[PDB]
């Protein structure tokens, strides 16, 4: 049958693999998002609200989440970003205000989006920098935009106290370019969560977690069969 | 304006390059191997399947005995395996869980990981204390790690996303040769049988040749229309194979300095993760995206097989030295060991 | 004594023997030739253990049944008869609860999705069965010629103990059932509307086929059970009754087809061997 | 070899026209989608425009909509871009640019410091 | 460096009973297997007991059985033998073993120093053969070791299961060769191992004042594991 | 019959 | 244009160094890449299968 040094390779194997059941366990009970963004977008104010590799991480809930933000690397990402096509969410944070920084950004969203190894990844957008915009258009979108003028504020818009229409209707026309693109090919494979973010913002966190939560269940009503 | 002159010379140089590599061309490979018999049908089958990794893989490498093999996964371990009972002699952890490739030292003492922390890691497996430790860490890329190949148990060559390749002496931790030329992402490479030179391949669609003493390009092989991700010598060193994103693999010669044969088919539209060649080099085997893994006859480039058993790409594949198996890792956490 | 009756009940017994045998077993194999060819969702753990369940109800329930009423009397030693009774009130309590316990992993699967990251309740489900049925041993009596016949403890003993058994296998399962898969459905209509910034019919077509199911097969027996034993001058010894009585694994054959007709992976697992 | 070699473009009064030529080699042309690109003088590298393999999709940049046109000749391996009724702020030096993979709908890289599959450029000054 | 330290040992009455204790330092001792090992007063090597990593499968040798027992204390890392019932047949010296096993390890490496123990006065096992015991040998020249086994060796997966150790006079044992052929680390290459089935040979060339001691053979195949009864070099 | 006795029939 | 000027003179020379090799005719080298493929034909496991009594993965 065996000699005994194969008896004892044989339980020294099983060991092993205990202790991996024991990695297992922690593994799948963690929940890793991929932070990305332009240069100007910001990011650092909303990770402190909250080498090759900066990680952080955080809980809620008693349920720990990853963020990983690559920023040691070149500006040519379609090599090294097929190895986030596991992650729960993305998070993509943009800087809505020199050369027209939207477009990229939505270029960079449409490419994100198309990918062969990214089809099913949800993403979570962050629109910052709300002051800002708010600041200089109450003072030039509608040269590096030109169908804005043609354009009204949705029904369903809902408005803060104190703000001005023209800053909402540019918010909301920046949030539908977005969604235009996000629902031209979803095909109910993945969704895009926009939310509206400032300087002075608390609870993007919880944001956050509300959204992964909604993700954990479209997924499951498609594991278990029901959808 | 001299930008203009030496542009004119650039292209003048081309054009006459072209024309050198025409002249020494006249008859094609498939007419002369137009006589040879083909090798049938080759129907290969899962004699092993080794489980236990939890996220995907990106790396594996055989031993030089044949029967151990290294596996590399992006959930941070690194579990080395006894191919013939489905064993496991090792597992270690990483710091960093994103890993890119692996390699296992021809000695058998260490194996080395690297990924997207630009650090190449060198692990001891022969210490007395019994576990298994860090010995080295290289330190001075600027871009991920995407290979790495061991010369000896104090040499290791290791291309990164800066699109340089650098020779590092692992006794010291410095970089003695950086080999620069390339203008995209380096993705690949190979080493030689007689560890005098190696070629490289990047997203510019080229591969060259180095020689590792002088850190000099000896010569620069194009044809490819995207971007490469493998590449393998033939078994004298005097030809290598190439896989792409243009869905096809190519056959180049180090002494005609051009192309040979192309192995397409019209109805294969993904791109190729892994080549390797069999001991003879008669056979040549890619890895595709559309989760199988086709088997060409190098002489004829008609079709010969088909290994399908995963369900997820094939991101890397290797036969072992005295050529009685072929394993091929998967992004579906199985490694598979066909005979 | 009547032969053509114990004839007829014998082909029934046989007849429901053979074909919950076979389903669940093509149904375990295709089950074990998609676990051995990647991962195994956690929705194939339980319709498999479900379907062990289930063979173990056969084996250990019917067959028995079938060579007593075959024998007309039992020619074995005293405890065999506690063995016998206890191994074939064990089925009958973990079909049941293997039900249950897929649809509570059904509901925790999909109205708190964050608890599963904040095996046991299937081994919780086949001790409680086992622990149940202990009180078997203690009823079946000695044999005073057949086995353990006109076996009792106390004077309620016939009229509590099925009455308890009755409720514990019949009312609370379908109960939570009900709870477990109208909650479900609340949370999806809720979840539904917002949207991001259909299901609703497939939930709907399986609630009801599971509740009329269950209720349909546990009905009868169940109901003659009580008129035999709650009510005195029980109505029938005669041929209705003798097939009815027979009839406790009836839903046996039934639920497999349901969870692999309502699923897709072993519904197209099964339908590949089709053709084989 | 990938190359990619551009014509046309100079120097024209504001509100003129002009049309460039974009002639490719060395790959199938009808497998690939196709952009423009433009890089301002101390300014980075911005998008103007693009167009699918068959020419059934087109897309442009907010600034330029409604006066470039962009189209493609797969039998002769040929891409155009007509300017018409220009302005002074779009001097430039201009780009094709192929995405990096063929069968695909979207593309990365275009607009990169150093992309391998884009052209030399064309001066225009107005 | 790796350090086996154990004490626990002295005077005793027959039939009392006495606890030995290993300390290790130095080294991952959860990942080892261990042995314990005793020396006669004038008499060979004899295996006693074995504990694997993760007390997952102990066995005893016969003369002790159901007497001895051995456990292992990972948190703190220490080896317990607990004797109970004392004989006068176990008056000995007795030494503790670190094994590992994997394709390629290196079983039996590291020795212990050896606690004495003295007692006051009051079938199917494979056999070892080691027929010379005294060889009289000057420096320089090259000399052969011989050890025989009842049964072969040869495993059907193409192992050999032989290993030789030498011990120094006043010394623990080392390790030389494992599996017929594989010289241990730190060890001179002038050894060397060699045989086929059921007969052995150990080789020593350029013999030197070093290399005098006692050399015994030791058999893995099966348990308990048996050793030879020794030959020893004596310098002319 | 399986938890009372059965109607011999 | 000091880096673009770099640059371009960079790939001159290197034009200038690789332009000056010597190429051998291309049926040369293929007829030397089959008589290697067929010298070595006989110790080939995956071209020619072995018997699987030496197989060493023959057990499952």
């Amino acid at each position: 049958t065996l000699s005994a040094e194969d008896k004892a390779a044989v339980e020294r194997s099983k060991m092993i693999e205990k202790q991996l059941q024991k990695d297992k366990q922690v593994y799948r009970a963690t929940h890793r998002l991929l932070l990305l963004g332009a240069g100007e977008s910001g990011k650092s104010t909303i990770v402190k609200q909250m080498s090759g590799i900066f990680e952080t991480k955080f809980q809620v809930d008693k349920v720990n989440f990853h963020m990983f933000d690559v920023g040691g690397q070149r500006d040519e990402r379609r090599k090294w970003i097929q190895c986030f096509n596991d992650v729960t969410a993305i998070i993509f944070v943009v800087a809505s205000s020199q050369t027209n920084r939207l477009q990229e950004a939505l270029n960079l969203f449409k490419s994100i989006w198309n990918n062969r190894w990214l089809r099913t990844i949800s993403v979570i957008l962050f629109l910052n920098k709300q002051d800002l915009l708010a600041e200089k258009v109450l003072a030039k979108i509608e040269d590096y935009f030109p169908e804005f003028a043609r354009y009204t504020t949705p029904e369903d818009a809902t408005p803060e106290p104190g703000e001005d229409p023209r800053v909402t209707r540019a918010k909301y026309f920046i949030r539908d370019e977005f969604l235009r693109i996000s629902t031209a090919s979803g095909d109910g494979r993945h969704y895009c969560y926009p939310h509206f973010t400032c300087a002075v913002d608390t609870e993007n966190i919880r944001r956050v977690f509300n959204d992964c939560r909604d993700i954990i269940q479209r997924m499951h009503l498609r594991q278990y069969e029901l959808l | 304006s001299e930008l203009d002159q030496l542009r004119q010379e650039a292209e003048q140089l081309k054009n006459q390059i072209r024309d050198a590599r025409k002249a020494c061309a006249d008859a094609t490979l498939s007419q002369i191997t137009n006589n040879i018999d083909p090798v049938g049908r080759i129907q290969m089958r899962t004699r092993r399947t080794l489980r236990g990794h939890l996220a995907k893989i990106y790396a594996m490498h055989w031993g030089t005995d044949s029967r151990l093999l290294v596996s590399a996964s992006q959930d941070g371990k690194l579990i080395i395996w006894d191919s013939y009972t489905t064993n496991k002699v090792h597992a270690i952890p990483l710091r960093s869980s994103w890993v890119m490739t692996c390699a296992y030292a021809p000695s058998g003492n260490y194996v080395a990981c690297g990924g997207l922390d630009n650090i190449c890691s060198i692990y001891n497996l022969k210490t007395r204390e019994g576990n298994v430790r860090v010995s080295r860490e290289l330190a001075g890329h600027t871009g991920y790690l995407s290979c790495c190949r061991f010369l000896d148990d104090n040499q290791i060559v290791t291309s990164s996303g800066d699109t340089t390749c650098a020779l590092w002496d692992i006794e010291t931790g410095q970089q003695t040769t950086t080999f620069t030329g390339h203008t995209g992402d380096v993705m690949s490479l190979s080493l030689a049988p007689d560890t005098r030179l190696f070629v490289s391949g990047a997203c510019d669609a080229s591969a060259k040749l180095w020689d590792v003493r002088e850190g000099m390009c000896r010569q620069t092989f194009t044809g490819h229309e995207s971007d490469i991700n493998a590449i393998c010598f033939f078994p004298n060193g005097n030809a290598f194979a190439t896989g792409s994103d243009d869905a096809t693999c190519r056959l180049f010669d180090l002494r005609a300095d051009q192309e040979l044969m192309t192995y397409s088919h019209d109805n294969i539209i993904c791109g190729i993760t892994s080549v390797s060649f069999s001991k003879s080099g008669r056979l040549l085997l890619a890895g595709y995206d559309d989760f199988n893994c086709n088997v060409w006859d190098a002489l004829k480039a008609d079709r010969a097989g088909v290994l399908a058993g995963h369900d997820n790409r094939v991101s890397c594949l290797g036969v072992t030295d005295d050529g009685m198996a072929v394993a091929t890792g998967s992004w579906d956490s199985f490694l598979k060991i066909w005979n | 004594r009547d032969p053509l009756l114990a004839r007829a009940e014998l082909a029934l017994l046989s007849i429901v023997f053979v074909a919950v045998a076979l389903s669940n077993g093509l149904v375990l194999a295709a089950l074990a030739r998609r676990g051995r060819r990647g991962h195994w969702a956690p929705i194939h753990v339980f319709i498999g253990h479900l379907c062990l369940a289930d063979l173990a109800v056969a084996l250990f329930q019917v067959l028995p049944q079938l060579a007593w009423k075959a024998t007309d009397r039992f020619r074995g030693p005293d405890a065999l008869c506690r063995a016998v009774k206890y191994l074939q009130m064990v089925g009958m309590y973990a079909s049941s609860y293997m039900i249950l316990a897929m649809t509570l992993d059904r509901h925790r699967a999909i109205c708190r999705p964050m608890l599963a990251y904040r095996n046991r309740p299937v081994l919780v489900a086949w001790a409680f069965s086992l622990l149940l049925s202990l009180p078997q041993l203690f009823i079946f009596a000695q044999r005073n010629v057949t086995d353990c016949w006109a076996c009792f403890a106390e004077p309620w003993g016939r009229r509590t103990y099925v009455t308890w058994i009755a409720l514990m296998v019949f009312v609370a399962p379908t109960l939570g059932i009900a709870a477990c898969q109208v909650l479900i459905f609340r949370e999806i209509h809720a979840s539904l509307v917002p949207g991001p910034s259909a299901a609703v019919a497939k939930t709907v077509r399986m609630t009801l086929v599971i509740v009329v199911v269950y209720v349909l097969c546990w009905a009868p027996f169940f109901l003659v059970q009580l008129w035999a034993a709650w009510d005195p001058e029980a109505p029938l010894e005669g041929a209705p009754f003798v097939l009815l009585m027979l009839l406790a694994s009836l839903n046996s054959c039934t639920n497999p087809w349901i969870y692999a007709s309502f699923s897709s992976s072993v519904s197209s697992e099964l339908r590949s061997l089709l053709c084989c | 070899q990938v190359q990619l070699q551009e014509s046309g473009g100079g120097l024209v009064q504001p509100g003129g026209s002009l049309r460039l030529s974009c002639a490719a080699s060395g790959f199938t042309f009808s497998n690939y989608k196709m952009n423009w690109v433009r890089q301002a003088p101390g300014k980075g590298l911005e998008w103007v425009s693009d167009i699918s393999q068959s020419g059934a999709s087109i897309s442009y940049t907010g600034s330029v909509k409604g006066r470039f046109t962009i189209s493609r000749d797969n039998a002769k391996n040929t891409l155009y871009l007509q300017m018409n009724s220009l302005k002074p702020e779009d001097t430039a030096v201009y780009y094709c640019a192929r995405c990096p993979a063929p069968f695909t709908r979207d593309c990365f890289d275009v607009t990169s410091t150093t992309y391998a599959y884009r052209g030399q450029g064309t001066q225009v000054t107005v | 460096d790796v350090q086996l330290v154990e004490s626990g040992g002295g005077l005793v009455q027959p039939g009392g009973s006495r606890k030995l204790s290993c300390s290790a330092s130095g080294f991952a001792f959860s990942s080892f297997g261990m042995h314990w090992v005793r020396q006669a007063p004038e008499k060979g090597l004899e295996w006693v007991a074995y504990i694997s990593s993760g007390s997952g499968t102990i066995y005893y040798a016969d003369t002790v059985k159901g007497r001895f027992t051995i456990s292992r204390d990972d948190p703190k890392n220490t080896l317990f033998l607990q004797m109970t019932s004392l004989r006068s047949e176990d008056t000995a010296m007795y030494y503790c073993v670190r094994s590992i096993y994997y394709y390629g390890s290196s079983p039996f490496d590291f020795w212990g120093q050896g606690t004495t123990l003295t007692v006051s006065s009051g079938g199917s096992d494979i056999v070892m053969t080691q027929a010379t015991s005294s060889v009289p040998v000057t420096p320089g020249l090259s000399v052969s070791i011989s050890c025989r086994s009842s049964k072969s060796l040869l495993h059907s997966n193409g192992n050999t299961y032989l290993y030789w150790f030498l011990q120094r006079p006043g010394q623990s044992p080392q390790l030389l060769i494992y599996r017929m052929s594989n010289l241990a680390s730190g060890v001179p290459d002038r050894f060397s191992g060699s045989g086929s089935g059921t007969a052995f040979t150990l080789t020593i060339s350029r013999l030197e004042a070093e290399d005098v001691g006692v050399y015994y053979c030791m058999q893995h195949l099966e348990y308990p594991l048996t050793f030879g009864a020794g030959t020893k070099l004596e310098l002319k | 019959c399986y938890f009372q006795n059965c109607p011999r029939g | 244009n000091t880096a673009s000027i770099a640059q371009a003179r960079k790939l001159v020379e290197q034009l200038k160094m690789e332009a000056n090799i010597d190429r051998i005719k291309v049926s040369k080298a293929a007829a030397d890449l089959m008589a290697y493929c067929e010298a070595h034909a006989k110790e080939d496991p995956l071209l020619t299968p072995v018997p699987a009594s030496e197989n060493p993965f023959r057990e499952k």
